């Protein structure tokens, strides 16, 4: 999930805005 | 900014700040 994707590795815009509306 | 490790509040700030008015989703469990 975003946990394992931002936090415990590092983050990207990309990723980031699968979570966005 | 967004290239870094963000956990808890801070990983929350940055989706609000990049969604914007979309807003977004957290689901920290799944």
């Amino acid at each position: 999930g975003i946990v394992e994707q931002c936090c415990t590795s590092i983050c990207s815009l990309y990723q980031l805005e699968n979570y966005c509306n | 900014f967004v290239n870094q490790h963000l956990c808890g509040s801070h990983l929350v700030e940055a989706l609000y700040l990049v969604c914007g008015e979309r807003g977004f989703f957290y689901t920290p469990k799944a």
